[PDB]
RNA sequence: AGAAUUUGGACAAACUUGGUCAUUUAGAGGAACUAAAAGUCGUAACAAGGUUUCCGUAGGUGAACCUGCGGAAGGAUCAU
RNA sequence: UGACCCACUCGGCACCUUACGAGAAAUCAAAGUCUUUGGGUUCUGGGGGGAGUAUGGUCGCAAGGCUGAAACUUAAAGGA
RNA sequence: AUGGUAGGAUAGUGGCCUACCAUGGUUUCAACGGGUAACGGGGAAUAAGGGUUCGAUUCCGGAGAGGGAGCCUGAGAAACGGCUACCACAUCCAAGGAAGGCAGCAGGCGCGCAAAUUACCCAAUCCUAAUUCAGGGAGGUAGUGACAAUAAAUAACGAUACAGGGCCCAUUCGGGUCUUGUAAUUGGAAUGAGUACAAUGUAAAUACCUUAACGAGGAACAAUUGGAGGGCAAGUCUGGUGCCAGCAGCCGCGGUAAUUCCAGCUCCAAUAGCGUAUAUUAAAGUUGUUGCAGUUAAAAAGCUCGUAGUUGAACUUUGGG
């Protein structure tokens, strides 16, 4: 007789006893509140427009030493600053502060990559022209 | 610091593409394939290594 | 606004994506039967999978239930025109025994090799996509086909083509006209 | 026919005032948090870690932490 | 009659022994009948911290409880 | 607010609004509230099954016309290329007074990562007339255009100077006769990318398709972008530097012979297209119904009762003809 009512009339105690549970079970948490529309910069999305600041220098988590390379941004829209991380050589170089940079997520929910520590985004495009070509030279920049 | 920027990708030997025969592509690329992956066996020691790094 | 025109991929992919397992059995098939891209082993893979349940489905009606006897009875006379599985095996049952394999054999890249007009599987083929073979008098431009059975007998090479007719063939418009 | 105008009405622009949600953001000051090459005073834990650790509570305590009650064994015993 | 012995049983509170099974293992008659995946249903968790804090809302006279963020930071923390 | 009864109201119905009346209607099967970087769908990406996200945007609805209101015409508007105001904008001025709404095409400004010519036509496509004939930035079509997508050139074939990888003989050369090949002498053939008569096309041209004339020898008519420890195809090559420059999505190189940095040669991968950052997908059986985990890894509530919720022993014509 293990811990649920089982008879027949016992649709009542059911349809609530799973809809409290779910609670905790963390994700049906996010989609509540849902945080995705308030909380978090993209809000309710995937990609989004902002405009660099400083070029700045974050090192390493340790099992590593790392100096690497990030941007702060001014999104256009929340505003928050948000910081970024770029692809490939210096690619740094190619972001010529105040310029219009593209960006996405990093794939990983919320979470945070690798040997980064706050940190939870990649520089797609600049100026909107790719960075994967601003590297492997299919165009240049304005 | 932001210096060492690229530091590497700028001594790089450059080196080049080389040209070629080319490769043909499609049907044509099952004759192709096939014939190694298979069929004059190839190699019999054990299995074989799909591409072996000069000893 | 209309009626929004319907259709269904016919394609459905691998649950593992790479396999020195299954891959070294497509590479053998394409290959032995032809074929080109992965996108036709995995067309089959589909309509197999397709009519098998069908079955599954009957088997659990009971046995002589008029749905059960109709489908089989038209379902079964479906692929014997296409050929698939023999007469003598048909009972319904049995039609599960079908692997793929066996299909490729009723498709027209290869009935042709066998018929042979073609040396090899390849020049079993371009022989196909240049309005070169037919089955009525009628061309017929893509190598999946799929045989009808009581057609077959009817397979060539037309009037058109260069092969049975109505001209030389182009490099030949060229031989004549350089002694 | 019937213009200006005009009675009262319903429509309800507007604006002033409050009064409030809801986002923002300032700020004498406090209180924490974390990241750092090697600054301090300690040695609590991991061995029976030199008083065996741990919980919940209550009061102490330059700081780690120490001491009461009752638990637990993750114990240093599955033993008359 | 009662204590007793034994035979049997139903209900306990455990224990030994196997492993046909299960498992990351240590071990487990249940942690078994689960990729041959489904008897009934209630709670909970989804990397480590920040922190069960800040906040609001609430129960208490108070100690405090239940509810429960985020920014930030991080490539491990952990189990056998 | 929810109904009754009657009237006004409408093109009508109806608390639409008002006379009087009754106290109802919604609510844990999520109402009302708060959020939405929400216009809905058809559908788009993804693609084994089940799925997850995105659909401002070529068709179907609705909504605005800078905010707000009110109404003149007409069947047909709460119209904004129609008017009154109001307010937030901003134009002319002899300062008396006038006049104004690109989120129609264009275009400039501003904003910003972020997106194009003040160009030619009613010839098609269709609509407006009183109407065959006007007119129609609706439409078309050129310009700019790497958003994507389709096709697919950038060199072929000789012969040679050797090297060969075979073979027929080798009593020792070595030739040889079927073959790829490193070549830094090679010579005949072949084309269009560009240029361009004509015809074409075109309302009118550009282009395309055609084609006279032209046009391929390497210093051209020259193909790039990204790597060459691992993941993960491929350099224990040369040069410089010495935990400093720098690289490195993560593991990590670099503190005097660096397979990682800078650079030479060399090779590998995509290739008219590569990289780079962001968002999303599969990968994700790390959201899970199909398919998870809860003895200690992060998790069984302190234990029991309970109104909902949810499940609920079996038995009511089978068999035969």
């Amino acid at each position: 007789g293990k811990g649920k009512p089982r008879g027949l009339n016992s649709a009542r105690k059911l349809r609530v006893h799973r809809r409290n549970n779910r609670w905790a079970e963390n994700n049906y948490k996010k989609r509540l509140l849902g945080t995705a529309f308030k909380s978090s910069p993209f809000g309710g999305s995937s990609h989004a427009k902002g405009i660099v600041l400083e070029k700045l220098g974050i090192e390493s988590k340790q099992p590593n030493s790392a100096i690497r390379k990030c941007v702060r941004v001014q999104l256009i829209k929340n505003g928050k600053k948000v910081t970024a991380f770029v692809p490939n050589a210096g690619c740094l170089n190619f972001v010529d502060e105040n310029d219009e940079v593209l960006l996405a997520g990093f794939g990983r929910k919320g979470k945070a990559k690798g040997d980064i520590p706050g940190v939870r985004f990649k520089v797609v495009k600049v100026s909107g022209v790719s960075l994967l070509a601003l590297w492997k030279e299919k165009k240049e920049k304005p | 610091s932001l210096a060492r920027a690229g530091k590497v990708k700028s001594q790089t030997p450059k080196v080049e593409k080389t040209e070629k025969p080319k490769k043909p592509k499609g049907r044509a690329y099952k004759r192709l394939l096939y014939t190694r992956r298979f069929v004059n066996v190839t190699l019999v020691n054990g299995k074989r290594r799909m591409n072996p790094g000069p000893s | 606004p209309r009626a929004p025109r319907t259709y269904s991929k016919t394609y459905s992919t691998p649950k593992r994506p790479y396999e020195s397992s299954r891959l070294d059995a497509e590479l053998k098939l394409a290959g032995e039967f032809g074929l080109k891209n992965k996108k036709e082993i995995y067309r089959i893979s589909f309509q197999l999978s397709k009519i098998r349940r069908a079955a599954r489905d009957l088997l659990t009606r009971d046995e002589k239930d008029p749905k059960r006897l109709f489908e089989g009875n038209a379902l079964i006379r479906r692929l014997v025109r296409v050929g698939v599985l023999s007469e003598d095996k048909k009972k319904l049952d049995y039609v599960l025994a079908l692997k793929v394999e066996d299909f490729l054999e009723r498709r027209l890249q290869t009935q042709v090799y066998k018929l042979g007009l073609a040396a090899s599987v390849h020049h079993a083929r371009v022989l196909i996509t240049q309005r070169h073979i037919a089955v009525g008098k009628q061309i017929v431009n893509i190598p999946s086909f799929m045989v009808r059975l009581d057609s077959e007998k009817h397979i060539d090479f037309a009037p058109t083509s260069p092969f049975g007719g109505a001209r030389p063939g182009r490099v030949a418009r060229r031989n004549a006209a350089r002694k």
